[PDB]
């Protein structure tokens, strides 16, 4: 049984690629830089 | 006190493991010039599991880094962490490995005893205690299924008692690099059965798939592809290395998951995976990690787990966690999905807990799974063998270096007999 | 010799690139702001339902139907304080009396007070206010 | 925890949804980014954020894209903002058959993902209209796929009714009469607005000449906040969301009531004259203040549901209700001697900042199921008859899958709806 | 998400499509060498509709020049083009760009209906594209000869495109002499005015307006029956060097000059005309009770002349982005009975094609009745 997908997750088919300023396929997740922040090791 | 020996070999194993000795670096807070910087003194009491000592507080890893080329040791020293690795244990070969498992296994069979065996016994005897032996070879290359996989039958000849744990990189037909992959990978899984009890399986299409469906990054390099395995390898020893609630180790993961001496080919996973744009919108709690854990899209060996019933299923956990719901959704998923587990075995789930979450997280849950649909990996790599053997097309590279036709027929004559056990108990 | 500012490039949150120059008479930012994109403390008017803002009249007309409040809750009419039973009420509490009136109140209500204590009580009552005030200050202090 | 799902579908429902989530955010302490320095509409994540319960599905790219670049971009889940490829072109077989069929597997999971998160869910708040290929045809896709799954649950849709004298669409009455073909089966409260009356309410009371569309999204915004105050604010006389299917609809195809909101006033008239409880409900019934284009003097009221708000006292309400029901002008129906229904709450009328309204202490929202809207159904099939006679404009609806076998089948069903204001309007003996 | 392939076929179409690309490039802020200027963020959001980009800020159109071409590249904006598709093969280049495209909707072919290149090669190439992409809309802007060749040409074209625009130079000349007081009609001015009339209806495809209607919706709205599709353009707020300070600007003012008979692109007669479908596309920041009230008020002033047996005889569209310079502008487009006179003159000027033209004239007659 297959499970649902959104638009432009896999890219196993070959697509043309734009700079992410142009509002194209899979723009938002590459617009946002991945963020992390830690303070120390807890007890 | 229970020290772990990691054997990194090949162009693979010196660039897969080159990410593996980085999450060991920050989860123990190790600077890339040797000394420890930090405040919490929980993570230097069990520093000796992965880090030997010297003068001036300097910690070098217990490491083996071998290749038949000089190629990749001009790259692992060229990374950010290259000064950390030990100077003598880069064991060189001035010639080239050259794609074949014939050059490394029998021509360079007598070379590896001076090369790797004399560095291991120098090292592994020198530790105040030992636990096991953990090697990462590429099945489809020349050094990993050459120098490395003969050593899997060499140290195991010396010490039979310990535990072998191979994160093995079996190739896939869709994303391919070399056309003779039935000639270097089929000729090593016959050796893995006798000599490696805990045998994982890593693919190269399912790993891009995870960075397509889940992390949504559009042009993934190898470095992003190698932290989804480098988190896995560090995330399985989270109880040999840190305190917690219910500790487990590499015998306690093998009693639960190996019912029979040849039914021992696992497949991995890693729970808390979510995209680059929706970080804060997902609540990382218990019932969402175990919903990520079980489905087909998350699991790292490129197989569909629905066609084959799990005989046994393991797990591990970290982070400040309440036990009740952890033990409760794994009561449900055995019960609602009785179709996708076998009968005749009462329990099928193992859980183990730690105390510290990983760097920048709150919870984690590495997945290890023995299913009887790993024969899907081992039917396609024998489907293409004898459909190529009948024209004998690329045989004229293998009769010229010291192996016969007659050992070629036996490596697949037991490959089916592996699959003839998974199919019967299905 | 270069500027101190060099921007990111990719629209997604990139490797550096120079700032692109907007040529003269080609700045359309101040003019092309969509109202939809644009779409992307005060005094209070009326009457109160209690009419506490207007002062209360002394002698009420019969026609008076306005809400003043002096009529308390039905619980305060069914279990009154002895003041309300004696006919004295909260405006007689809150009225501005005199120094001699409070001085006559002190020695005749059964409380013997020092002169300095009376001055301190008046000071504490005036500090408590932006009888009730005098009784509250005498009870607290 | 009487939650609802608030979809905004089509273009004519999403700019109101811009103004809808303004009014919920300003009501509480929630900022535009969702950080509070609410549980009906908002899901809260433990980092410090609040996330509303609203999915913004439309085929048109730019009106969703103006939100993701807008000032409210840090509010929603950015997988709820769902867009297809090409618009439905005001064609029923494009917004329900050829492009709308591509996006229904995704939005079946998205109403399921939100409802698995909610605890005490009580229904839906869809916001559509009655003319759109993607506004009126496509809301009858998101309706029949839920009653097969969710079934018995309270659905409140706010639908811009096609006006008597003005419109902007052209091939509109071909699928408006197809919208009602299934929403009789599966809608339980389908509120309606003509914008033509709000064009003239601004011209008489509000001292407004030249009103935009941004002013009408705020007045439609209040009516949604008037009906949803009894979920987020406890009052003296609550009205909850299952009670609307026993108050209002008397026979299972008479569920189309009006709406208005009385003390719409500017800052120079409200200063001059007061506002009691006995005159804001007198201002409800006057024919110059209903928000839908209709004349109520030819109509007998069936069941009002007066929603009060703010600083009101319940004897002042019942003093006013008997003054009005003795009036010789406004007529009722004999088999409903009950008639009215009140709702009193302790939360005031809000005000948007930078708006045109005044700070009034009391404001009411009467939601009158009436008789008089039947003669506005005399014109909506009279319009349908003339185009359909000569087969005009049919050559495109037959382009994308639809045939002639349904257009007459819908007309008799809208003919049978006009009859059901005559079996019940002609009184028994 | 709408897409466009633009082909300049025949000489007059070549020089009008050159001005088309110049007009869209100045409205989108691209230096003719190809570099992007990003003063506002709305310029690049939907450049995917008409363009594909290059490495280093360069952009290049989706346009093929097939038939002059050295003169065009020597002209103002020649350097933007792709020098590999200057075909003079057409099948290979049209599948190349239409296969590199994602989801296709429509085609902009500039030609004429009076000559040996714009007509025969136009009909051939529209056949050669409709045989390849049967689910798109061919906006084929055309020039027909003055009523004071086409019968060979049109009788496959009326089957295929349904989006042609055919009134011409006599009306253009009289517009220039009367409503502009423009002393010397140059060819470039008429190319400019036709090109702005092209660009007026391409803002619902590129910008987020208010009442967003794309080309397929325009087709469904305008065309009642599958053979009545020849349309009438016009651009409203045009005046002279003097009369600006004497005129005012409002929606009731631009309604006057979008229904002005002297402004429309027609040497025709609305006093003998009856509009089946009207669309008035507005650009700017304008209130909309003014739009809808003025719409149905100017429909109220003429009950006879807008068509009977249709309730709403008009349609408005509006976008939030005006032209360059002008605070607001309007473009009126109509589908009237005031157009068969050109057919009558061009038919009074093979034989089954003439019979099919008589069929189309009788089609107008039997539907006006």
């Amino acid at each position: 049984s297959v499970v649902p997908e959104a638009f432009s997750t896999p890219g196993w088919q070959i697509e043309k690629k734009y700079s992410t300023k142009v509002l194209l396929g899979n723009w938002v997740e590459e617009r946002g830089k991945f963020t992390k922040a830690i303070d120390h090791t807890p007890q | 006190m229970r020290e772990i020996v990691h054997l990194q070999a090949g162009q693979c194993g010196n660039q897969i493991g080159a990410k593996f000795w980085e999450v060991i670096s920050d989860e123990h807070g190790i600077d890339p010039t040797g000394t420890y910087h930090g405040d919490s003194d929980l993570q230097l009491e069990r520093i000796n599991v992965y880090y030997n000592e010297a003068t001036g507080g300097k910690y070098v890893p217990r490491a083996v880094l071998v290749d038949l080329e000089p190629g990749t040791m001009d790259s692992v020293r060229s990374g950010p962490f290259g000064q950390i690795f030990r100077p003598d244990n880069f064991v060189f070969g001035q010639s080239g490995a050259g794609n074949n498992w014939a050059k490394g296994h029998y021509t360079e069979g007598a070379e590896l005893v001076d090369s790797v065996l004399d560095v291991v016994r120098k090292e592994a005897e020198s530790c105040d205690c030992l636990q096991g032996f953990q090697l990462t070879h590429s099945l489809g290359g020349g050094t990993g299924s050459g120098m490395g996989t003969l050593l899997i039958s060499k140290i195991r000849e010396e010490y039979p008692d310990r535990i072998m744990n191979t994160f093995s990189v079996v190739p896939s037909p869709k994303v391919s690099d070399t056309v003779v992959e039935p000639y270097n990978a089929t000729l090593s899984v016959h050796q893995l059965v006798e000599n490696t009890d805990e045998t994982y399986c890593i693919d190269n299409e399912a790993l891009y798939d995870i960075c397509f469906r889940t992390l949504k990054l559009t042009t993934p390099t190898y470095g992003d592809l190698n932290h989804l395995v480098s988190a896995t390898m560090s995330g399985v020893t989270t109880c040999l290395r840190f305190p917690g609630q219910l500790n487990a180790d590499l015998r306690k993961l093998a009693v639960n998951m190996v019912p029979f001496p040849r039914l021992h080919f696992f497949m991995p996973g890693f729970a808390p995976l979510t995209s680059r744009g929706s970080q804060q919108y997902r609540a990382l709690t218990v019932p969402e990690l175990t919903q990520q854990m079980f489905d087909a899209k998350n699991m790292m060996a490129a197989c569909d787990p629905r066609h084959g019933r799990y005989l046994t299923v393991a797990a591990v956990f970290r982070g400040r966690m309440s036990m009740k719901e952890v033990d409760e959704q794994m009561l449900n998923v055995q019960n609602k999905n009785s179709s996708y587990f076998v009968e005749w075995i009462p329990n099928n789930v193992k859980t183990a807990v730690c105390d510290i979450p990983p760097r920048g997280l709150k919870m984690s849950a590495t997945f290890i799974g023995n299913s009887t649909a790993i024969q899907e990996l081992f039917k396609r790599i024998s489907e293409q063998f004898t459909a190529m053997f009948r024209r004998k097309a690329f045989l004229h590279w293998y009769t010229g270096e010291g192996m016969d036709e007659m050992e070629f027929t036996e490596a697949e004559s037991n490959m089916n007999d592996l699959v003839s056990e998974y199919q019967q108990y299905q | 010799l270069i500027n101190p500012e060099d921007i990111v490039p990719k629209e997604p949150g990139s490797e550096e690139t120079l700032r692109t120059i907007q040529r003269p008479g080609d700045k359309v930012s101040h003019q092309y702001k969509t109202t939809s994109s644009e779409i992307n403390c005060h005094p209070i008017f009326g009457v109160p339902t209690i009419r506490s803002d207007i002062s209360a009249p002394r002698i009420r007309r019969v026609s008076d139907m306005n809400n003043y409040g002096d009529e308390g809750n039905a619980y305060s009419l069914l279990h009154p304080s002895i003041f309300s039973q004696k006919g004295v009420f909260e405006r007689d509490f809150f009225k501005t009396r005199s120094k001699e009136e409070i001085s006559d109140i002190l020695t005749n209500i059964g409380v013997k007070l020092s002169k300095e204590e009376f001055e301190n009580v008046w000071n504490l009552a005036s500090k408590k206010h932006q009888v009730e005030t005098i009784r509250n200050v005498l009870d607290e202090l | 925890m009487r939650e609802c799902i608030s979809i905004h579908v089509g273009q004519a429902g999403v700019q109101i949804g811009n103004a809808c989530w303004e009014l919920y955010c300003l009501e509480h302490g929630i900022q535009p980014d969702g950080q509070m320095p609410f549980n009906t509409f908002f899901s809260e994540t433990g980092a410090g954020k609040h996330v509303p319960r609203a999915v913004f599905v439309d085929l048109e790219p730019t009106v969703i894209d103006e939100v993701r670049t807008g000032t409210y971009r840090q509010l929603f889940h950015p997988e709820q903002l769902i867009t297809g490829k090409e618009d439905a072109a005001n064609n029923y077989a494009r917004g329900h058959y050829t492009i709308g069929k591509e996006i229904i597997d995704l939005v079946l999971d998205r109403i399921r993902k939100l409802a698995d998160q909610c605890t005490g869910l009580q229904g839906f708040l869809v916001f559509h209209s009655f003319g759109g290929g993607t506004g009126s045809g496509f809301t009858s896709l998101l309706m029949e796929r839920l009653s097969v799954d969710y079934g018995k649950k309270s659905k409140l849709e706010f639908s811009i009714y096609p006006a008597p004298q003005v419109s902007t669409a052209v091939v509109e009455p071909y699928n408006s009469i197809l919208t009602t073909h299934t929403t009789l089966e599966h809608s339980d409260c389908a509120f309606m607005v003509d914008n033509e009356a709000i064009y003239d309410i601004c011209r008489r009371n509000l001292d407004i000449e030249r009103p935009t569309y941004t002013n009408l999204n705020r007045l439609i915004g209040q009516i949604v906040s008037s009906i949803t105050a009894s979920l987020r604010f406890d009052g003296a006389l609550n009205v909850d969301l299952t009670e609307f299917q026993t108050n209002l609809v008397p026979y299972p195809r008479i569920h189309f009531p009006l709406a208005t909101y009385a003390p719409v006033i500017s800052a120079e008239k409200a200063y001059h004259e007061q506002l009691s409880v006995a005159e804001i409900t007198n201002a409800c019934f006057e024919p110059a203040n209903q928000m839908v284009k209709c004349d109520p003097r030819h109509g007998k009221y069936m069941a009002c549901c007066l929603l009060y708000r703010g600083d009101v006292v319940p004897k002042d309400v019942n003093a006013a209700i008997a003054t009005i029901k003795t009036k010789r002008t406004i007529q009722f129906v004999d088999w409903c001697p009950t008639g009215f229904k009140v709702g009193i709450n302790y939360q005031p009328p809000t005000v948007v900042p930078g708006g045109d309204l005044a700070k009034v202490q009391r404001a009411v929202c009467m939601l009158s199921n009436t008789t008089a809207i039947a003669e506005a159904w005399a014109r909506l099939d009279h319009k349908f008859d003339l185009m359909y006679a000569k087969r005009a404009f049919v050559h495109w609806y037959v382009g994308e899958g639809m045939e002639e076998g349904e257009f007459s089948e819908a007309r008799e069903d809208m003919a049978a709806l006009e009859k059901d204001y005559e079996e019940v309007g002609v009184d028994s003996v």
